[PDB]
C-alpha cells in the first residue's frame, strides 16, 4: 500500500448535499476554491495541514467553483478563498469565513464555534 | 582591417564626386577610394 | 535547353515573369550585387 | 600587505561610452535586421554584420 | 512541467518500465526447449511471472552483506511424453535486484548506481567522406551497414573493405526485382543506369519521411531502396548531410535498458541450462520437476557480475548528499556529462527538456508546456528573451534574441514559438547550486562543481546565507534526512527514532541524523521529520559562512594560499568526523577549503584571534583570501557572494537568488547587493559595511599594528567548504642528464630500487634468443672482458 497524499477530498454539489443532510458527528468545513486563484494555493495547504491535525475529529472536504459555480453563487459565497464552517448540531447556523483566515482561527472556529 | 574613427562629434565634409560608390560586405552602401582622401570634420 | 524549361515552367509550373516593383535599396542590391563582393 | 589588491564591484569599471557604442550597434543591427527583411541585403551580409 | 523534477526521477520511472515491460519483454522472448530425441518439451508460461517482496529488508541486507532482491517466479511445462506426463509446477526463477527508492541498488552489501549510457541513435546517417556521400543506417543493436557514392552514382553497399555489391544486387537478393525499384524510387532511371529495433525504425521513418509500420520492426528492403533515393538526393543536394558529434544524434540508455539487456542474457544461460539439464534428464533419467530443470545460478549471477563488474554500475558516492544525486544523473560514452535539471528521458531514448509555448489566438490548449529533444527544439525558435519592452510600437513586433535551427539570431516576439522560462533549465544540479552563476566564467563552471562535489559533511552544519534555492531539492530527493512517509502528529522523537500517529494507526521511522520536529508538531505526508547530515532544515548545507577578507597577506596567501584564524580550530567549525572507530578531524595547515565558485586555496597559515586582521566593528575576519585569484579564474560572483553574505548576516535574512537574475534588469544582482548592503547598515548602524564611497569594501586593521590598510578591504561572508582528502619518470631523466647530475640519475635508477633490471632485459631478449652479450675492453691491455649479464 501506498498512502494517499492529500487528506482534502474534493466533492460534488450533490455529494455535498447529501454530507449535509445526512447526520454528522464532526464539523464540515467546506472549501469553495478554484484552480485559477493564487490564494487558494495557499488555503489548500492550510487546509491540508489542518485536515491532518484534526484527523477524523473533523470533515473538510472542497468544492471546486470552476465545476458548481451556481451552487458556489447559492451558497453566497461572494469571493475566494472562501470556507463553511457547518455545525454537526443542524440547528446552529454556519459560519463562512473569507480570505486567507490563520489556521488558528480555523482551529478557534472548530473547537469553539461548531 | 583598422576602422578609421570619429574623434569628434560634427559634421563630416568630403567632395564624395572623388570616390568610387561601393556596396560594402554588410550590403551598406559605401564609397571605396584609392587616393588619399582628406575628411573635415565640422565640430 | 533553357528555353524548353522556359516553355515547361510556364505551361505546367504556371509561371510568368511578374514584374517585381522594388525600394530603390532593393534594387541597388539587386544590381550592384551582380558585379562583386566589395 | 601594507597596501591591498582588493576587488570589488565597483572596482570593475566598464568603458563609459560602451552604451553609447552598444546602442550604436544596436541600432545598425535592428536597421539592418529590418532591411533584411525587406530583401534589401542577403543572409551572408546579415551574418557578416 | 510545473515543477523540478525529483531528481531520482529518471532512475525511478527507468527501473519502473523495467519492471512494467521489461520482465515480459525478455520472459516472452524465451523459447520452448526441446530435448534431443524430440520428445520432451519445456516452457515457461511468462503470464505467470510474480515478483515476490524481498524476505530481507534493505538495513539488514546492507549489514549482512547481501542483494536487497526480489524473486522472479514463473510456471512451467513440461511434457515428458504424451497425454498426463506433464507437471506445470511453479518454479522459482531467481532474484532480481530491486531499486530503493532514492535510485541505488544494495548489491552484496554494497550501493551502487547504474550510470546512463550515451550512444549514437539508431536511424540512418550521412556523411560526405572525401566527395564520397557516405549513407549508414545504425541498428538499435550497434550494427552498421553502409552505402556509398564517389562519381557516377552506382552506389555500391558496402559490406567489407574489400566486399562492395551494387544496390540494385543487394535487392535482387533480397527477392525485389528492377520493376519494384523502377516503382518504389523516385528516380528510376539513375537507379537503372547503374546496369533495426524500434527506435531504429522510428529514426529512419522520420529521416527518410517513409510510412512503414511500426510493426515492420526489423530492416526492410525497401528502407535500403529509399536509403539510395536519399543518397541520390544528396549527390545532386536535395538533402543535408549528418553531423554524428551532435547532442540531437544520440540516446541515453538508462538502469532499464541495460537491466533489460541483463536479463536477456541471464535467459539466454538459463536456455542452456535447460538444454544441458534436459540432456541429463534424457540420458540419466533422474526425477521430473525437483523445482524443475532450472537453477537459481543464471539470473542471480548474471545481474551479480553485472554489478560486480560493468563499467557503469558503480558504487554509490556516499561522500555527501550532493554526491549521492549526482552520481545517478552522470552519463558515459563508456560502455562524460549530466543531466540537466529539467531534462526528461523521453520514451524514445531521447533527453527532453520543458519549453513553454506561445500559441496565440487559435488553439484552446490545456498545458502548454512541450517536452522537446534537441531533435526538435532546433525547429522551433525558441526565445530566452522577456516581453518588457515597449515602443510607440507594439509588444509583438519587439524583438529578443531567439534560437533557431542551430544558428542564434532576433526576432520579434511575433515569430517566437517557444519560451525557456525556468532559470535552472540547461544546469546540473551541482551548477545550480551556484548563486550569481552568470557572474562567474563558464569555464570554471565544471570545477567550481567538483569542488563542492569534494565537500566533507560537518558536524554541526549550517545553511548557507546566500543559495540558489536547490539545496531545497537536493536536501528533499538525497534521501538523507528522514521525510515523512506518512502524515501524522508526533508522539516521540530523541536521537534513535521519530514516532508518527496519523489514520489512528503509528507508524516508528528509526535514525541511521537530529530530529527537526518537536514532539508536539503535526506533519503532512511528505514533510521533514529529521535533518540529515550536511543538511539543515532541509537545506544542504555542506560549509560554513567564514568572515572573509581579500587582500594579499605577507605571502601566506601567495597565490590561493588561505589563512584561517585559531577560531576556526576553537569552535569546530570544520571538525569533520571520519569513520574508519572514529576520528575528530580539525582544519589543519594544507587543508583544502573552497567557495562555491571555484575559488579554492590550500590552508598555509593559522593565526591566533588578534593576529588577524579586524573589521572597523572590531571582529576579526577568520579567512584572508587573496585578490589575484578573482581576475585568475574570473569570479566576479562571489564578491556579489561575500557583500550580500554580509548583509545577510546582519539583517537575519537568507537569500535564494536563482541565477540570470539580470533578466529582470540590468545590475539587478549589484542592485540587490548594494540595496541588502545598506540596508543591513542602516539598520545595524554599521556605516562601514555600505561605505558609499567604494560600496562592499571597507578600511580594515592590521592585527599585529591597529594601523589601517590604506586601500579598502573587500569583505564578505561567504560560504567556504571544506574538501575531502615513486616513480623516477623519463622527463626526470631527461632534466637530471641536462645537469649533467649524472650520479644522482645513476642512484635514481639502479641502487635505489648491470642493474638488475637490464639483467630483466637481457634475460628476456636471451629468452627471444637474441645474445644480448655485453663487453668491455681494457684500456691497459686489449682484453675484451664479459661483463656479468
Amino acid at each position: 500500500f501506498v498512502r494517499e497524499d492529500y487528506l482534502v477530498r474534493k466533492l460534488t454539489a450533490e455529494e455535498l448535499q447529501e454530507l449535509v443532510k445526512g447526520e454528522r458527528k464532526v464539523p464540515l468545513i467546506v472549501d469553495f476554491y478554484a484552480t485559477w486563484c493564487g490564494p487558494c494555493i495557499l488555503m489548500a495547504q492550510e487546509l491540508e495541514m489542518l485536515a491532518v491535525e484534526y484527523e477524523s475529529n473533523a470533515m473538510i472536504v472542497k468544492v471546486d467553483t470552476d465545476d458548481e459555480y451556481e451552487f458556489a453563487r447559492d451558497m453566497q459565497v461572494r469571493g475566494l478563498p472562501t470556507l463553511f464552517f457547518i455545525s454537526p448540531d443542524p440547528s446552529k447556523d454556519a459560519i463562512r469565513t473569507e480570505g486567507l483566515i490563520p489556521l488558528q482561527m480555523m482551529r478557534d472556529i472548530i473547537d469553539n464555534d461548531m | 582591417a583598422e576602422h578609421v574613427r570619429a574623434p569628434y562629434n560634427g559634421k563630416i565634409k568630403f567632395n564624395e564626386d572623388l570616390v568610387h560608390p561601393t556596396r560594402t560586405r554588410h550590403g551598406h552602401p559605401a564609397f571605396l577610394c584609392y587616393i588619399d582622401l582628406s575628411v573635415i570634420i565640422e565640430s | 535547353t533553357e528555353d524548353e524549361a522556359r516553355r515547361r515552367n510556364w505551361i505546367e509550373r504556371g509561371w510568368a515573369p511578374w514584374e517585381e516593383i522594388l525600394t530603390p535599396e532593393a534594387d541597388f542590391a539587386r544590381k550592384s550585387l551582380n558585379e562583386g563582393e566589395e | 600587505t601594507a597596501t591591498s589588491i582588493s576587488l570589488g564591484i565597483d572596482d570593475l569599471l566598464t568603458i563609459p561610452s560602451k552604451g553609447w557604442l552598444v546602442q550604436d550597434a544596436e541600432q545598425q543591427s535592428l536597421i539592418l535586421e529590418k532591411h533584411h527583411h525587406y530583401g534589401n541585403v542577403h543572409a551572408v551580409e546579415k551574418l557578416r554584420q | 512541467t510545473s515543477t523540478i523534477p525529483g531528481f531520482n526521477q529518471i532512475q525511478f520511472e527507468g527501473f519502473y518500465r523495467f519492471i512494467d515491460q521489461g520482465l515480459i519483454e525478455e520472459l516472452s522472448k524465451f523459447p520452448k526447449i526441446e530435448d534431443i530425441d524430440h520428445e520432451i518439451e519445456f516452457q515457461l508460461f511468462v503470464e505467470t511471472y510474480q515478483l515476490v517482496e524481498p524476505l530481507i529488508k534493505e538495513r539488514d541486507a546492507v549489514y549482512e552483506s547481501l542483494t536487497y532482491s526480489s524473486e522472479l517466479y514463473v510456471s512451467a511445462g513440461l511434457i515428458w511424453k504424451t497425454n498426463r506426463n506433464m507437471q506445470e509446477q511453479r518454479i522459482f526463477i531467481g532474484n532480481i535486484p530491486l531499486m530503493n527508492s532514492l535510485g541505488t541498488s544494495i548489491v552484496n552489501g554494497i550501493y551502487r548506481v547504474v550510470i546512463n549510457q550515451i550512444l549514437q541513435s539508431p536511424g540512418i546517417y550521412y556523411q560526405s567522406e572525401l566527395s564520397v556521400y557516405t549513407g549508414t543506417i545504425i541498428s538499435d543493436w550497434g550494427g552498421r551497414l553502409e552505402l556509398e557514392i564517389d562519381k557516377k552514382a552506382r552506389i555500391w553497399a558496402r559490406v567489407s573493405r574489400k566486399q562492395k555489391i551494387s544496390i540494385l544486387v543487394l535487392s535482387s537478393a533480397m527477392g525485389s526485382n528492377l520493376r519494384e525499384i523502377l516503382e518504389n524510387v523516385c528516380y528510376p532511371e539513375i537507379f537503372l543506369s547503374f546496369l533495426l529495433g524500434r527506435i531504429g525504425r522510428r529514426n529512419i521513418n522520420w529521416r527518410l519521411n517513409l510510412n512503414i509500420p511500426q510493426n515492420n520492426i526489423f530492416l526492410l528492403p525497401r528502407d535500403i531502396l529509399a536509403a539510395a533515393d536519399h543518397l541520390i538526393g544528396m549527390k545532386f543536394g536535395m538533402g543535408t548531410l549528418d553531423d554524428m558529434n551532435h547532442l540531437k544524434n544520440k540516446r541515453i540508455r538508462s538502469v532499464a535498458d541495460l537491466l533489460q539487456d541483463q536479463l536477456g542474457l541471464a535467459l539466454a544461460r538459463l536456455e542452456n541450462v535447460v538444454k544441458g539439464t534436459i540432456g541429463g534428464a534424457i540420458r540419466h533419467k533422474l526425477i521430473p520437476t525437483p523445482q524443475n530443470l532450472v537453477t537459481s545460478t543464471p539470473l542471480t549471477t548474471t545481474y551479480e557480475s553485472f554489478f560486480g563488474l560493468h563499467p557503469l554500475s558503480q558504487v554509490l558516492d556516499r561522500t555527501n548528499p550532493l554526491t549521492q544525486i549526482v552520481h545517478g544523473r552522470k552519463l558515459s560514452y563508456l560502455g562524460i556529462g549530466s543531466l540537466s535539471i529539467h531534462a526528461r528521458i523521453g520514451d524514445w531514448g531521447s533527453l527532453e527538456s520543458p519549453f513553454y509555448e506561445l500559441v496565440e489566438k487559435s488553439k484552446k490548449a490545456q498545458i502548454r508546456m512541450l517536452f522537446l529533444s534537441p531533435s526538435q527544439d532546433e525547429y522551433y525558435m525558441i526565445a530566452a528573451g522577456n516581453s518588457l519592452a515597449l515602443n510607440r510600437g507594439i509588444q509583438e513586433e519587439q524583438v529578443v534574441p531567439a534560437r533557431y535551427r542551430q544558428e542564434f539570431l532576433t526576432i520579434a516576439w511575433e515569430e517566437v514559438h517557444l519560451r525557456s522560462i525556468f532559470p535552472f533549465q540547461y544546469f546540473s544540479i551541482g551548477a545550480s547550486l551556484i548563486p550569481f552563476i552568470e557572474h562567474n566564467d563558464a569555464n570554471r563552471a565544471l570545477m567550481s562543481s567538483n569542488m563542492q562535489r569534494q565537500a566533507v559533511p560537518l558536524s554541526r552544519s549550517e545553511k548557507c546565507i546566500v543559495g540558489t534555492g536547490l539545496e531545497r531539492q537536493v536536501a528533499l530527493d538525497s534521501g538523507v534526512p528522514a521525510i515523512a512517509e506518512h502524515e501524522g502528529k508526533i508522539l516521540y522523537t530523541d536521537t534513535e527514532k521519530i514516532i508518527l500517529s496519523g489514520n489512528e494507526n503509528t507508524l516508528s521511522i528509526p535514525l541511521i541524523q537530529k530530529p527537526q520536529v518537536r514532539r508536539g508538531k503535526c506533519i503532512k505526508k511528505g514533510q521533514i521529520l529529521a535533518d540529515g547530515a550536511a543538511t539543515v532544515g532541509g537545506e544542504l548545507a555542506l560549509g560554513k559562512n567564514i568572515l572573509v577578507a581579500y587582500m594579499p597577506w605577507e605571502g601566506y596567501n601567495f597565490e590561493d594560499a588561505v589563512l584561517i584564524s585559531e577560531c576556526l580550530v576553537y569552535g569546530d567549525i570544520y571538525t569533520s568526523f571520519h569513520i574508519r572507530i572514529s576520528q575528530k578531524r580539525e582544519i589543519k595547515v594544507g587543508d583544502k577549503v573552497a567557495g562555491r565558485h571555484g575559488n579554492k586555496g590550500i590552508i598555509s597559515k593559522i593565526l591566533p584571534r588578534q593576529d588577524m586582521p579586524y573589521l572597523q566593528d572590531g571582529r576579526p575576519v577568520d579567512m584572508v583570501f587573496n585578490p589575484l585569484g578573482v581576475p585568475s579564474r574570473m569570479n566576479v560572483g562571489q564578491i556579489f557572494e561575500c557583500s550580500l553574505g554580509l548583509a545577510g548576516s546582519l539583517l537575519d535574512r537568507h537569500y535564494r537568488i536563482a541565477p540570470f537574475d539580470e533578466r529582470y534588469e540590468q545590475e539587478a544582482s549589484r542592485k540587490l547587493v548594494f540595496s541588502e548592503l545598506y540596508e543591513a547598515s542602516k539598520q545595524t548602524a554599521n556605516p562601514w559595511v555600505f561605505e558609499p564611497e567604494y560600496p562592499g569594501k571597507s578600511r580594515i586593521f592590521d592585527g599585529r599594528t591597529g594601523d589601517p590598510f590604506e586601500q579598502p578591504v573587500i569583505i564578505g561572508k561567504p560560504y567556504i567548504l571544506k574538501l575531502i582528502h615513486q616513480r623516477v619518470g623519463e622527463m626526470e631523466v631527461w632534466a637530471l642528464e641536462g645537469f649533467g647530475v649524472a650520479h644522482i640519475l645513476q642512484e635514481m635508477l639502479t641502487y635505489k630500487s648491470a642493474p638488475e633490471s637490464f639483467r630483466l632485459l637481457v634475460r628476456e631478449l636471451r629468452s627471444l634468443a637474441l645474445e644480448l652479450n655485453h663487453f668491455l675492453v681494457s684500456e691497459k691491455n686489449f682484453q675484451i672482458n664479459r661483463k656479468e649479464v
